[PDB]
C-alpha cells in the first residue's frame, strides 16, 4: 500500500539511546509479524539489522532491539557509536506478495566538534575571460554540520542569476565540503567594482571578495 | 476430479475485508460475536440483544443470501475443473486445451467478483456496526480512568484458545507440501520435451497451477494467526495499565478482537485449505502414476 | 553466497535499459530496490523462477519486466521509457530462505547485490574545458597560497584530477562536481602550497576524462 512513515532525523548522544518509529496500516505493518529494519550507508548495499520484528541476525550487536505494538513498529539503538550514523529504513510484507519500505531515518551522532567553514574564492582567469565566459569559483570546506547557505552580492547588490551550488559532501576528515559557481559575462565582470561570496553557517556568515 | 471449491476467496479493492465461501464468510462477524461478550461485562452497555438479533444476524443472513446468487457460477467452475484436471474426461470432448484454459480464467474471475459485487452493501454494513460499536462504547461512565481488568481477563482466555490450534503441525504440513509440489514442477519441466503425452502433461500443469494458488491462500491466514499469537502474547507480558482513557480502551477492545476474529477466521480456513491441498496432491499422485 | 551486478550504466531519456544480477538451486525470489538521490528505498518487483511467477509494484505498471535464466542463475530487470527521475542506484536482493522462511516472501532479509548506478541524462559525451586558476598573491593566507584548476563543462561523471603526475599530494583538495542547468558537470581542484614556491616550482594539474578520451594538463602560474 502506501509507504511507511519514519521521522527524517533522529539524534542521540554517545552512551545514551535513541528511538525511531515506523508507522503503517493494518495491511502491511499491522497485518503481519514480518517487519524488518535496515541500516544503510550511501553507495554500498544495505544491511539487515532486524528480522521478524525482533529477531537479530548473526553478527548484529545485542544493543540493537526492535519492537511493535498494533500499527507502529519502533527500533531502539542503545549505546550509540560513530558507526551508527547512517540512514535507517524499515520494511514490512504486505498482502498479495507486496513489499514496502520506509522513508528512512537519518541517525546522527552528537560526538563531534562544530568548526566554521573556511571559504576560498577564486576570480575568473585570463584564459576564461578570453573565451567570453566568466565563472567565480567559491569553495567551502571544514564545516560541521554540513548545512551552508550561499549568497552572492554583485557590488553590494544581490545577484541571483548564474548561481550554481552543490550539495554538501563529507570530506576525508569527517568534515563536509561544498562549492558554488557564478556564471557571468566579461562585460558584467569588468563593470562592477568587486563581487562577494557570502556563506551563512549556523547563523555566522563568512564572506570573501574578489576584484579585477 | 474435485468435488469442492470452497478455497476461493476474494479481497475488495481497498484490501481491508475478506470474503470466504465458508461461514461466517467475514472475519468481522467473529469480531461481532466476541464484542457481545465484551458488552456482556459492562452494565452501561449491557443491552446486547439489540445488536445480536437485528444487525448481526441479518448481516450473516444477507451474506449467506448473497453467495446463493453465485451458485450457478460456483457450479459452472466446478464442472470445468473436473474436466480439465482429468485427461480421460478432457479427451471425451474435443475442445482444445488452450481454449479451456482461457475459459477457466474468465469463468473463475466472474465467480470471485460475484462474491464481492453482491456484498458491497454488506461491507457498508460492516462499517456501520464498527461505528455502532464505537458509538455504543461511549456510554461508559469511565472517561480518563477506565479499568482494564476485563481487558486482561480476556487475554488470559485468548492464550488458552490459541493452544488448541496446532501451529507447529500446520507449519510442518505446509513445508511437507511445498517440497513435494516444487519437486513435481522440476519433474514435469524435465520430461515435457522427452515425453509425447500432451493431453496428460498439460492437465498435470493445470493441477499445479491451482496448487500454487492454495499455498498462497493457506499461508495468508498462517501469517495472520502468527500475528494473533505473537501480539496477544506480548500483551500479557508487556505493560499492564490499570487505567486508560476512554478512546484508548476503544483501541484496546478493537485490537484484540481484530486479532482473535482473524485467528478464528484462519483456524476455519486452514482446516479447509488442509483438505483442499491434500485433494489436489492426491490427483497429482494419480496423474503422475497415470503418466508413467 | 554473494551477488554481482553489472557496471554503471548511462542511458538516454526514453531508451530501454537492462540490469543484470548474477548469483552463485534458484528457488529463491529475486527483488529489485533503488534509491533516488534524496529519496528512500523502493521495492519494484520479484520473480520466483521455480513457479514462473513475477511480481511488480503498483507504481511500476508495465515499465519494469523481470526475466530469469536457470542456466546462469541471472535475474534481469529491464526498464522502458526512461525519464530523468529514474536515475538511482539499483540493487538486487534475494530472500533469506527458499520457500520455507515461514510465509514472509518476498522477504528481503537475504543477501544483497553490490549495487549498480544508472544515470539518465539528455546531455552528450563532452570533454572538459580546463582553466588554470592563478594563485592570488594578494591573499596568501599566511604564506600558504592556494592555486587550482577549474574543470568546467564536462559530461559525464567522473573525472580524475592529479597534480604533478601524482607526485604532489599535500594540500590537494578536489571538490565534488556541480550539475549545471544545461546538464553538464563542473568541479575544481585546489592545492595549498607555500608562497615561497609559487615563483620557482611548476604546478601542473592533470585532468583525465576517460569517456571522452581527453586529458588536459594546465600550467598554473602567478598573475602577470
Amino acid at each position: 500500500q502506501s509507504a511507511l512513515t519514519q521521522p527524517p532525523s533522529t539524534s542521540g548522544s554517545p552512551g545514551q539511546s535513541v528511538t525511531i518509529s515506523c508507522t503503517g496500516t493494518g495491511i502491511d505493518v499491522g497485518g503481519f509479524s514480518y517487519v524488518s529494519w535496515f541500516q544503510y550507508h550511501p553507495g554500498k548495499a544495505p544491511k539487515l539489522i532486524i528480522f521478524e520484528v525482533t529477531k537479530r541476525p548473526s553478527g548484529v550487536p545485542d544493543r540493537f532491539s526492535g519492537s511493535k505494538s498494533g500499527n507502529t513498529a519502533s527500533l531502539t539503538i542503545s549505546g550509540l557509536q560513530a558507526d551508527d550514523e547512517a540512514e535507517y529504513y524499515c520494511s514490512s510484507y504486505a498482502v498479495n506478495n507486496n513489499f514496502v519500505f520506509g522513508t528512512g531515518t537519518k541517525v546522527t551522532v552528537l560526538v563531534s566538534p562544530r568548526p566554521t567553514p573556511l571559504s576560498l574564492c577564486s576570480h575568473p582567469r585570463s584564459e576564461e575571460l578570453q573565451a567570453n565566459k566568466a565563472t567565480l569559483v567559491c569553495l567551502i570546506s571544514d564545516f560541521y554540520p554540513g548545512a551552508v547557505t550561499v549568497a552572492w552580492k554583485a557590488d553590494s547588490s544581490p545577484v541571483k542569476a548564474g548561481v550554481e551550488t552543490t550539495t554538501p559532501s563529507k570530506q576525508s576528515n569527517n568534515k563536509y565540503a561544498a562549492s558554488s559557481y557564478l556564471s557571468l559575462t566579461p562585460e558584467q565582470w569588468k563593470s562592477h567594482r568587486s563581487y562577494s561570496c557570502q556563506v551563512t553557517h549556523e547563523g555566522s556568515t563568512v564572506e570573501k571578495t574578489v576584484a579585477p | 476430479t474435485t468435488d469442492n471449491i470452497d478455497y476461493f476467496d476474494i479481497s475488495d479493492e481497498s484490501n481491508y475485508y475478506l470474503i470466504s465461501q465458508l461461514r461466517p464468510h467475514f472475519s468481522n462477524i467473529y469480531f461481532f460475536d466476541e464484542f457481545k461478550r465484551y458488552a456482556s461485562y459492562h452494565t452501561e452497555i449491557k443491552r446486547y440483544e439489540d445488536i445480536h438479533k437485528t444487525k448481526v444476524n441479518s448481516l450473516l443472513n444477507e451474506a449467506s443470501r448473497a453467495i446463493g446468487i453465485c451458485n450457478r457460477a460456483k457450479n459452472t467452475v466446478k464442472g470445468l475443473i473436473n474436466i480439465l484436471e482429468n485427461p480421460q474426461k478432457f479427451k471425451t470432448q474435443r475442445e482444445s486445451y488452450d481454449v479451456k484454459l482461457r475459459q477457466y480464467e474468465e469463468k473463475k474471475e466472474a465467480f470471485r467478483g460475484c462474491l464481492l459485487n453482491k456484498n458491497r452493501k454488506n461491507l457498508d454494513q460492516i462499517k456501520k456496526i464498527n461505528n455502532e460499536i464505537r458509538d455504543l462504547l461511549e456510554k461508559l461512565k469511565c472517561s480518563q480512568d477506565c479499568q482494564t481488568n476485563v481487558y486482561f481477563d480476556m487475554i488470559k482466555i485468548y492464550l488458552v484458545d490459541f493452544k488448541k490450534m496446532p501451529y507447529e503441525n500446520y507449519d510442518t504440513f505446509i513445508k511437507q507440501y511445498k517440497n513435494s509440489y516444487l519437486s513435481g514442477v522440476d519433474m514435469i519441466r524435465k520430461i515435457e520435451k522427452q515425453i509425447d503425452n500432451p493431453v496428460t502433461i498439460n492437465a498435470i500443469k493445470f493441477t499445479q497451477k491451482e496448487m500454487g494458488y492454495i499455498i498462497d491462500r493457506f499461508e495468508y491466514h498462517l501469517q495472520k494467526v502468527k500475528h494473533s499469537i505473537d501480539q496477544v502474547t506480548a500483551l500479557s507480558d508487556g505493560v499492564k495499565p490499570k487505567q486508560v482513557t476512554k478512546n484508548r480502551l476503544k483501541e484496546y477492545y478493537f485490537n484484540i478482537g481484530n486479532y482473535y476474529s482473524i485467528f478464528k477466521f484462519g483456524k476455519d480456513s486452514l482446516n479447509m485449505l488442509n483438505k483442499a491441498l491434500i485433494h489436489k496432491e492426491k490427483i497429482v499422485h494419480n496423474l503422475l502414476g497415470e503418466l508413467f | 553466497v554473494q551477488l554481482v551486478q553489472s557496471g554503471a550504466e548511462v542511458k538516454k531519456p526514453g531508451s530501454s535499459m537492462k540490469v543484470s544480477c548474477k548469483a552463485s538451486f534458484n528457488r529463491y525470489v529475486f527483488s529489485w530496490v533503488r534509491q533516488a538521490p534524496g529519496q528512500g528505498l523502493e521495492w519494484m518487483g520479484g520473480i520466483l523462477p521455480i513457479l514462473e511467477t513475477t511480481y511488480y509494484a503498483k507504481n511500476f505498471k508495465g515499465r519494469v519486466t523481470i526475466t530469469a535464466d536457470e542456466s546462469t542463475s541471472t535475474v534481469y530487470m529491464e526498464l522502458s521509457s526512461l525519464t530523468s527521475e529514474d536515475t538511482a542506484v539499483y540493487f538486487c536482493a534475494r530472500d533469506e530462505h527458499d520457500y520455507v522462511w515461514g510465509s514472509y516472501r518476498p522477504s528481503l532479509t537475504g543477501p544483497w547485490g553490490q549495487g549498480t548506478l544508472v544515470t539518465v541524462s539528455s546531455a552528450s559525451t563532452k570533454g572538459p574545458s580546463v582553466f588554470p586558476l592563478a594563485p592570488s598573491s594578494k591573499s596568501t593566507s599566511g604564506g600558504t597560497a592556494a592555486l587550482g584548476c577549474l574543470v568546467k563543462d564536462y559530461f559525464p561523471e567522473p573525472v580524475t584530477v592529479s597534480w604533478n603526475s601524482g607526485a604532489l599530494t599535500s594540500g590537494v583538495h578536489t571538490f565534488p562536481a556541480v550539475l549545471q542547468s544545461s546538464g553538464l558537470y563542473s568541479l575544481s581542484s585546489v592545492v595549498t602550497v607555500p608562497s615561497s614556491s609559487l615563483g620557482t616550482q611548476t604546478y601542473i594539474c592533470n585532468v583525465n576524462h576517460k569517456p571522452s578520451n581527453t586529458k588536459v594538463d594546465k600550467k598554473v602560474e602567478p598573475k602577470s
